[PDB]
C-alpha cells in the first residue's frame, strides 16, 4: 500500500496517522520496529 | 447643457461681484440704524446668501430640463448651494463669534465698517478664496480594508465606549478648569499673607483633581469591562466558526495549529485592541483640546500645522503591509511550534520507547529559530520607525518655528500669541507622535488577526443541517450506487458502486481486507462525508435533510479506535444527549454493553474520572464504554466498526446477545463491520467489500457454496 500512495514513502501520513487505515498503521508500526534489527521484540497485539 | 451651466455660473459670479457687492450694503445701511453694525453685516450676508441660493436653484431647474449631456456638470453644480452659503455666512458668523468672545476687546473691522469690507474688492476676493475650499471639502464629504474588519468587533459596545469618551472629555475639562480659575501657581502661592486666596485656590485645585481622578476611574472601569466582553465574545465566535467547518478542514489544519489560532491569536488581538484603543481615544481628545488652544493662539499657524500631518502619515501607510506580512509569518511559526509541542506531549510513551526526546526538541528548536529570525526584523523595524517618527515631528516643529519667525518679523502675528501657539504646538506634535507610534501596532494586529478572521469568514464545504425530525424513524438505510473519493485525494475512488440496504431487525456484516473501504462506509453512514456519486438514503431521504442532533442520535456508531474524553464514565456514556439521562438508563446501557462489570468494581464507580487519552481503561473496556455510549441513545441504525476486536469473552457474549437475541433488535438495523467470523456466520446478510467494490454477497451458506473470496478468507488459516 505504500507504492499506491501519492508520493510513495514521502507521503504525509497525517496527524496521528489519520490519513491511513488501521491495518496500514499497524503495518507501518511493525516496519518501524523492524527497521532497527532489535535484539528483543515485543509484539503487543501487533496483529489485532 | 454644460455650456448653459457654465454661462449661468459666470453670470452669477459677475452679478455677485457687481450688484451684491455694493448695492446691498447701501440698502441695509439706509434701512438699519448705524447703532448695530453687526446687524447690518448679518442682513447683508443673509441677503447675499438668499440671492445666490435663488440663482443656484434657478440654474439647477434650468439644467434639469435637459438630460442629453453628462451628469458631471450636475455633480459640479451640486456644490453651488454650499458655496453660496459659505460666501453669505462666512463674515457674519465670524463677527458674531468675535462679539460673543469678548465685550470689551472687539476685533472690529468686520462687524463695523460693514460696507468698507463688503464692497472692499480685497475682502470680496478673500471671502471667495476662503469659501471655495470649505465648500469643496463639505461637498466631497457629503457626496460619500482589513482594518474595518478588525474594528467591526466594537459594534455592540458603542453605547459604552461613548460613555468612556464622555468621561474622558469631562476629565479633560476638569483638568483645564484649574488654570482658568486659579491662574498660574506663583499668582497665589508666593504671595505672603495669603489666607483667602491660598486656601481657596488649593481647595479648588484639590477638588478638581479628585473629580478628574474619579471620572478616570469610572471610565477605565467601563472600558475594561467592555474590552473583557469583547475578548470573550470574539474567542467564542472563533471557536464556534472552527467547529462549524467540514471534516477535512481538520485534516489540513492540525490540532495544535487550530488551538494556537483560537486561544493565542485572539488573546493577542484583544490585548492590542484594548491598549491601543484606550491610548488612541485619550490622545485624540487631548489633541483636540490642544488644537482649540492653538486656534486661540494663531489660526493661520494652526491651519499650516494641520496641512502637513498627511506628510507625516505617508510612510506608515507604505510600511503597514510589511508589518502585516511579518506578523502573519510570526503567528504561523508560533502555530507550527504549538503543533510540534502538542503532538510530542500527547504520545510520550511512544517518544520515550524510541528514545526520541532529542528529535522532538530539535523540531521545536527549528520552529523557534524561524520565530527568532522574524523577531530580528521586528526589532530593527521598531528602531527605524522610532527614528522616523522622531525626525518627522522634529521637522514639523522646526518648520512651524521658522514660519512663525517670518510672520513675527512681518508683523502678521504678535510675539505673545506666537509663543503661546508654539508652546501648545509642541504638545500637539507629541500627541501626533503617539498616534504615529500607534499606527504600526494596528497593522501588526491586522496581521495577527488575519487567520482567525479567515476562519470566521470561511464557508464550510459541507451541506447545512436539515429540519426533518420525524417522530418515528424506521431505520431503513439504502446505498444506491454510492461512490466516494477523499477530498484531499479525489482522483482515487475508495468506494465504487456500492448498492445495498440495511433493514430493521436484520444484521448486515461487511467483511474484507484492509484498505477496502469499510470504515469509509461507516463514515459515510454517519454523514461525516458526502458521497461523490450515487445516493445514501435514511428512511427514504438523504442524510443532509435531517437535523444534525436528531440524525446523530438516530444513527450511532462504535468506531475502530473509540475516542474517550477526560471526564467521568457517567459523562462519557451520555455524551451529546440534550437531556441528561438518569443513572438507571446509564447502568442499563452499561449492562447491555457489558461495561457494568468493570465500572462497578472501580473505587469511585461511574464517577471515575478518565484520563485524557483513556489510558486507565484497558483495551476492550474502552470499546465497552463506547458501545454503552452508542446504545444509551436507542438508535435506529447501529454501526459496529471492528468493535469486537478487544472485547473479552463476556462482552463478546453480551454483544452477540444484543445483536441476535435482544428484543430491541427488531427496532434497529446493524452494520457489523468485523473480522470475527463467529458473529458474521449468524449475520442475516454478508457483503465482501474488496478493493472498494462488493465482490459478492448473501447469507453464509450461499457464500460458502460459491467458494469465492469469502470461502478463501475463511479457509485461509486452515491452509
Ligand atoms: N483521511 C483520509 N484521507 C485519505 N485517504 C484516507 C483517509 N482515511 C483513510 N484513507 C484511505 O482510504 C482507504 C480505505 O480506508 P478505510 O479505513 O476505509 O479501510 P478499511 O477497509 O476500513 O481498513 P481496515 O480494515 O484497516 O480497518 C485506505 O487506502 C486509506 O489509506
Ligand atoms: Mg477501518
Amino acid at each position: 500500500f505504500i507504492q499506491e500512495m501519492e508520493h510513495g514513502i514521502y507521503t504525509d501520513v497525517g496527524e496521528k496517522g489519520s490519513q491511513l487505515a488501521a491495518g496500514q498503521k499497524q503495518r507501518l508500526a511493525i516496519a518501524r520496529a523492524l527497521v532497527r534489527d532489535p535484539r528483543v521484540l515485543i509484539l503487543d497485539e501487533a496483529t489485532s | 447643457g454644460a455650456s448653459l451651466a457654465w454661462l449661468g455660473t459666470v453670470l452669477l459670479l459677475l452679478a455677485d461681484w457687481v450688484l451684491l457687492r455694493t448695492a446691498l450694503p447701501r440698502i441695509f445701511s439706509l434701512l438699519v440704524p448705524t447703532a448695530l453694525p453687526l446687524l447690518r453685516v448679518w442682513a447683508v450676508g443673509l441677503s447675499r446668501w438668499a440671492v445666490l441660493w435663488l440663482g443656484a436653484c434657478g440654474v439647477l431647474r434650468a439644467t434639469v430640463g435637459s438630460k442629453s449631456e453628462n451628469a458631471g456638470a450636475q455633480g459640479w453644480l451640486a456644490a453651488l448651494k454650499p458655496l453660496a452659503a459659505a460666501l453669505g455666512l462666512a463674515l457674519p458668523g465670524l463677527a458674531l463669534f468675535r462679539e460673543l468672545i469678548s465685550w470689551g476687546a472687539p476685533g472690529s473691522a468686520d462687524s463695523t465698517r460693514l460696507l468698507h469690507w463688503g464692497s472692499h474688492p480685497t475682502a470680496f476676493v478673500v471671502s471667495y478664496a476662503a469659501a471655495l475650499p470649505a465648500a469643496a471639502l463639505w461637498h466631497k464629504l457629503g457626496s460619500l480594508n482589513p482594518v474595518r474588519r478588525l474594528l467591526g468587533c466594537l459594534g455592540s459596545e458603542t453605547r459604552r465606549l461613548s460613555l468612556f469618551l464622555v468621561l474622558v472629555v469631562l476629565s479633560s475639562l476638569g483638568e483645564m478648569a484649574i488654570p482658568f480659575f486659579t491662574g498660574r501657581l506663583t499668582d497665589w502661592i508666593l504671595q505672603d499673607g495669603s489666607a483667602d486666596t491660598f486656601t481657596r485656590n488649593l481647595t479648588l485645585m484639590s477638588i478638581l483633581t479628585i473629580a478628574s481622578a474619579v471620572l478616570e476611574f469610572v471610565g477605565d472601569g467601563i472600558y475594561n469591562n467592555t474590552m473583557g466582553h469583547v475578548h470573550s465574545h470574539l474567542q467564542g465566535e472563533v471557536f464556534g466558526a472552527v467547529l462549524r467547518q467540514e471534516t477535512e478542514f481538520f485534516q489540513q489544519n492540525q490540532t495544535g495549529n487550530i488551538m494556537s489560532r483560537v486561544t493565542e491569536d485572539t488573546s493577542t488581538l484583544s490585548d492590542s485592541l484594548s491598549e491601543n484603543l484606550s491610548l488612541f481615544l485619550w490622545y485624540l481628545v487631548r489633541g483636540l483640546c490642544l488644537l482649540g488652544i492653538m486656534l486661540w493662539g494663531s489660526v493661520s499657524l494652526t491651519m499650516v500645522t494641520l496641512i502637513t500631518l498627511p506628510l507625516l502619515f505617508l510612510l506608515p501607510k507604505k510600511v503597514g503591509k510589511w508589518y502585516q506580512l511579518l506578523e502573519v509569518q510570526v503567528r504561523e511559526s508560533l502555530a507550527k511550534s504549538s503543533q510540534v509541542a502538542i503532538e510530542a506531549l500527547s504520545a510520550m510513551p511512544t517518544v520515550r520507547s524510541f528514545a526520541n526526546e532529542e528529535g522532538e526538541a530539535q523540531k521545536f528548536r527549528e520552529k523557534l529559530q524561524e520565530i527568532k529570525t522574524l523577531n530580528q526584523k521586528e526589532a530593527v523595524a521598531y528602531a527605524v520607525n522610532s527614528w522616523t517618527t522622531s525626525i518627522s515631528c522634529m521637522l514639523l516643529k522646526v518648520g512651524i518655528l521658522y514660519i512663525g519667525g517670518q510672520l513675527v518679523t512681518s508683523g502678521a502675528v504678535s510675539s505673545g500669541n506666537l509663543v503661546t501657539f508654539v508652546l501648545y504646538q509642541m504638545q500637539f506634535t507629541q500627541a501626533v507622535e503617539v498616534l504615529l507610534s500607534i499606527y504600526p501596532r494596528v497593522q501588526k494586529a491586522v496581521g495577527s488577526s488575519e487567520k482567525i478572521f479567515e476562519y470566521l469568514d470561511r464557508t464550510p464545504r459541507c451541506p447545512p443541517s436539515g429540519l426533518l425530525t420525524p417522530l418515528h424513524l424506521e431505520g431503513l438505510v439504502q446505498f444506491q450506487d454510492v461512490s466516494f473519493a477523499y477530498p484531499n485525494r479525489p482522483d482515487v475512488l475508495v468506494l465504487q458502486g456500492l448498492t445495498f440496504t440495511l433493514r430493521p431487525g436484520e444484521v448486515t456484516a461487511l467483511v474484507g481486507p484492509n484498505g477496502s473501504g469499510k470504515s469509509t462506509v461507516a463514515a459515510l453512514l454517519q454523514n461525516l462525508y458526502q458521497p461523490t456519486g450515487g445516493q445514501l438514503l435514511l428512511d427514504g431521504k438523504p442524510l443532509p435533510q435531517y437535523e444534525h442532533r436528531y440524525l446523530h442520535r438516530q444513527v450511532a456508531a462504535v468506531g475502530q479506535e473509540p475516542q474517550v474524553f477526560g471526564r467521568s464514565l457517567q459523562e462519557n456514556i451520555a455524551y451529546g444527549l440534550t437531556q441528561k439521562p438518569t443513572m438507571e438508563e446509564i447502568t442499563a446501557a452499561a449492562v447491555k454493553s457489558g461495561a457494568h462489570s468493570f465500572i462497578s468494581g472501580l473505587p469511585q464507580g461511574y464517577d471515575t474520572e478518565v484520563d485524557e487519552a483513556g489510558s486507565q481503561l484497558s483495551g476492550g473496556q474502552r470499546q465497552a464504554v463506547a458501545l454503552a455510549r452508542a446504545l444509551i441513545r436507542k438508535p435506529c441504525v447501529l454501526i459496529l466498526d471492528d468493535a469486537t476486536s478487544a472485547l473479552d469473552a463476556n462482552s463478546q457474549l453480551q454483544v452477540e446477545q444484543l445483536l441476535y437475541e435482544s428484543p430491541e433488535r427488531y427496532s434497529r438495523s446493524v452494520l457489523l463491520i468485523t473480522q470475527h467470523l463467529s458473529l458474521v456466520e449468524q449475520a442475516d446478510h454478508i457483503l465482501f467489500l474488496e478493493g472498494g467494490a462488493i465482490r459478492e454477497g448473501g447469507t453464509h451458506q450461499q457464500l460458502m457454496e460459491k467458494k469465492g473470496c469469502y470461502w478463501a478468507m475463511v479457509q485461509a488459516p486452515a491452509d
